[PDB]
């Protein structure tokens, strides 16, 4: 109530934290390990886990 | 209201719901005002004004 004091939004919401992590997460799914290390090379999934 | 022999409300610490002891007793809420503090957003003196 007020007193005196008062909580600043965070500077990022939810959904732009979760924006984040699925543009994360398609990365490390379609482009296995290269999409942190410059461009993103596409790479089927089993041969990731290759 | 709420009891006849204690009226002055209050919530959790401070919110005091009660102007002190109205005559015509019964209570609503308390928030006669408000407000906090204030910022500036400047793009830098040597770019504008
Ligand atoms: C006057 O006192 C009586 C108490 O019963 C009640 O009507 C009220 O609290 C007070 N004010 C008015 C306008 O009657
Ligand atoms: C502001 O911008 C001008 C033009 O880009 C530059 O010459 C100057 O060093 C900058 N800083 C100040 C304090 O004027």
């Amino acid at each position: 109530k007020f007193n005196g004091l008062t909580v600043l939004p965070p500077l990022l919401t939810d959904e732009m934290i979760a924006q984040y992590t699925s543009a994360l997460l398609a990365g490390t799914i379609t482009s296995g390990w290269t999409f942190g290390a410059g461009p993103a090379l596409q790479i089927p999934f089993p041969m990731q886990m290759a | 209201k709420f009891l006849p022999f204690q009226q002055f409300g209050r919530d959790i610490a401070d919110t005091t719901d009660a102007v002190r002891d109205p005559q015509t007793l019964e209570i609503l809420d308390i928030t006669p005002c408000s407000f906090g503090g204030v910022s500036v957003i400047t793009p830098g003196t040597n770019t504008s004004n």
